[PDB]
């Protein structure tokens, strides 16, 4: 039952590691995105402020 | 945009271009038909046609030749009608359906007749 | 709406800035070049591999050269404009997007390198001190954008069904 | 795997440690194009007098 | 202006030629492509024959001939056209596998897909599902070995169950020069059709699980023979 | 050929001829598109893009047109580069790498170049 | 030869006896749509039986509307051979 267990967790261990790097780079890559979303969606909130000063003035 | 508003200046600037590239089409069309086109060109006058045809409508001055009566669309209902048909929500409807028919509601009661 | 074809200007590369010259001193034959083989391509199922570079590159520069009524860019925003789609800096950025591209890159270079402007508009050239700035913050830029992106076949049996 | 969720660890504190970094600089640039729009709506309402 | 409408009917007169000659041999081409689907026909009448023989005899237990118990994909082969100027042809193959795979997704089953001819593997370029094996070269003159390589394939994604839980093929049938329609066939996991009313060499389950791959390849065939006469 | 020489002469002719079978199928092109032809018709139509952008030159007074400095070719090597076009010894080379260039050597640096 | 969308009467309508704009007044659309129906199916293989059937109605009225020469119809008589036609009784 424990080689069994060696061959199972080697197997589920190995699986795990690509699901987790495949994870790793999906979090760093998908953090990004939503950075970039809202650096975009400041920027662009800046510049609807801005615009609306103008108009005002 | 600075008289008719940012939305009905995209909107009738979005229906311009696809009646445009329709036109610079209608070479290839009067020869070979629709199909023998690529298919960003192929779904581009699938919804040129239906804005060509519901650019159509049924005018008051019209009932003493069809008999059917006239109808009044108002300007919201046009640009939120043509930016519906320019994004492509109406594409599942047959060109048919669009001929002579004044605004959204009464598109849908035709193509439920259809 | 210029014809980039028929539309030409026979004083040429007399009638710009040193800096106009250098980023734009072939653009009307590149897009001349551009109409004639989008017109060609139009029809045709494939293309080469410099062809198709060529044929995405000419829509990065018509997009690059729309410009709303009573928006007059300076001679140092000019540039840098085509700046982008000369070099190829655009070349990533979806056709789509181009002109928000480049509004929101000279909106930023404006805020933080208005040096780059200045360097233009006091000395009429693009330095190379100058090119290297500009294309990092270019390549910085790129980073902060958000762009868009039946009948059954059957098998016959001579003798009867079981119960 | 303890390779794999030492990496997954790291790319999580990299990515929130330049997440940081990005969003500060976002915020910089968006109180830039502010000034500048401030500074624009100050030239046009001396156009206008 | 005279000298551009005198280019315009040069132009014209030009392509009135070249379509009038392509008229010309399509009328050749659907009378070969008739004559290899006649020429063809033999064999899988006698196919058809045999495996009814083996069946018979069989125990049925073959994998493409029982349903899977999840329905957790279905294949689809789309066969269509390599050249262009076709017409509708290539619309209505088209047509008839988004209502397949309408009907299948409301079942419950997501298509995978298998393209034959490179004008549908255009049309899935563009509409962003994807196409997981392809072929080009061969949809007006297809040759029996094309179609094993093809049946191949299909059978071992069907057996493999990554895998599908069952497939089919969309095609145009020929079934006369003035009519034809786009059709959906069922190739796997097969029928079987009892009805009213031999020696085996090895044994009879040992032959039919070597004739079904073969069975499956001549249904092929003959499908990508019927498109290929259907295109012309 | 009696005073030019026939090398030049069958050159000249062969040019004319490829870019008038262009000229002839540019009609075709336009509507039914390159890939229903011929393979020596489209082989041909490869020859003949080629050939009227290695026509165009970089000259000296359009300096302010392209930037370049301008070109002079011989006419042995201008003979020598429209007889290797015509017999397709350059259709491995992107078309654009002949445009606006100043002989051989001009198109080999400019080939490598893209 | 009546080449009908492009015929028409934009007085007429008003002055058509009662009797028969009840008849034709749906038959003008009826051949219109019908024209470009056989323009289209003229090259197709097979088509819907109702648009097959909207086929035939079409071709039955074309043939009932020609008339020889010097053969003036009254209109006692024509309302009755285009009831013939737009009420079906031709199919």
């Amino acid at each position: 039952a424990e080689r069994e267990a060696m061959l199972a967790k080697t197997a589920a261990d190995n699986r795990k590691s690509a699901e987790q790097v495949a994870a790793a780079q999906a979090d760093y890559e998908k953090e990004m995105a939503e950075a970039r979303a809202q650096a975009s969606a400041l920027r662009d909130e800046a510049r609807a402020a801005g615009r609306s000063v103008v108009d005002e003035k | 945009p600075a008289i008719v508003g940012d939305e009905h200046y995209r909107v009738a600037q979005e229906v311009i271009r696809i009646l445009q590239r329709y036109k610079d089409l209608q070479d290839i069309i009067a020869i070979l038909g629709i199909d023998e086109l690529s298919e960003e060109d192929k779904q581009l006058v699938n919804r040129a046609r239906r804005i060509e045809r519901f650019l159509s409508q049924n005018m008051m001055a019209a009932e003493q030749f069809t008999g059917q009566p006239g109808s009044t669309v108002p300007l919201k209902e046009t640009i939120e009608a043509f930016d519906k048909l320019t994004k492509g929500e109406f594409d599942h409807l047959p060109e048919q359906a669009f001929f002579l028919i004044g605004g959204l509601d009464d598109l849908a009661k035709k193509a439920e007749s259809l | 709406a210029i014809n980039v074809g028929v539309s030409v200007s026979r004083v040429g590369g007399a009638a710009q800035i040193k800096a106009m010259k250098e980023v734009a001193g072939s653009l009307r034959l590149d897009l001349s070049q551009y109409r004639e083989l989008e017109a060609f391509a139009a029809f045709a199922s494939d293309l080469d591999a410099a062809s198709k570079a060529q044929l995405d590159r000419g829509a990065r520069l018509v997009e690059l050269l729309k410009q709303p009524q009573y928006s007059p860019l300076a001679v140092e925003e000019q540039v840098v404009a085509i700046f982008l789609g000369t070099q190829g800096h655009l070349d990533s950025v979806p056709v789509e997007d181009v002109q928000r591209f480049e509004s929101e890159l000279l909106e930023h270079v404006k805020a933080s390198h208005s040096d780059i402007f200045d360097g233009i508009r006091e000395t009429k050239k693009l330095s190379e001190e100058a090119e290297e700035k500009l294309v990092s913050v270019i390549n910085e830029f790129k980073k902060g954008f958000q762009a868009s992106d039946l009948e059954k076949e059957s098998v016959k049996v001579r003798k009867p069904a079981p119960k | 795997l303890a390779d794999a969720d030492a990496m997954h660890a790291k790319a999580l504190a990299d990515a929130k440690a330049e997440s940081e970094k990005v969003t500060e600089e976002a915020k910089q640039d968006s109180e830039r194009i502010a000034a500048q729009l401030s500074e624009q709506a100050g030239s046009e309402a001396e156009r206008i007098k | 202006t005279l000298r551009e409408l005198r280019g315009r009917i040069r132009s014209a007169g030009s392509i009135k030629k070249i379509t009038k000659a392509q008229e010309l041999i399509a009328t050749s081409r659907i009378a070969k492509a008739q004559a290899r689907v006649e020429a063809a026909r033999p064999y899988a009448a006698e196919i058809t024959n045999m495996l009814t023989e083996l069946a018979g005899a069989s125990a049925l237990d073959h994998p493409l001939l029982v349903e899977r118990k999840q329905p957790k994909r279905a294949g689809v082969l789309v066969v269509s056209s390599d050249r262009g100027l076709c017409g509708a042809y290539n619309a209505n193959v088209l047509r008839r596998a988004e209502e397949l795979f309408s009907l299948l997704r409301d079942e419950g089953k997501d298509p995978v897909l298998y393209v034959v001819g490179r004008k549908a593997l255009g049309y899935f370029s563009f509409r962003q599902r994807t196409v997981v094996e392809s072929w080009t070269g061969f949809s007006e003159r297809p040759t029996y070995e094309n179609a094993r390589e093809i049946a191949d394939t299909l059978v071992n994604a069907f057996m493999a169950g990554l895998g599908v839980d069952e497939l089919h093929i969309v095609f145009t049938e020929f079934r006369s020069m003035l009519s034809q329609t786009a059709v959906a066939r069922r190739a796997a996991p097969m029928e079987v059709e009892y009805v009213g009313e031999y020696s085996f060499e090895p044994d009879p389950e040992t032959l039919f699980d070597a004739l079904l791959p073969r069975y499956i390849a001549t249904r092929v065939y003959a499908a990508l023979l019927e498109a290929a006469a259907s295109e012309s």
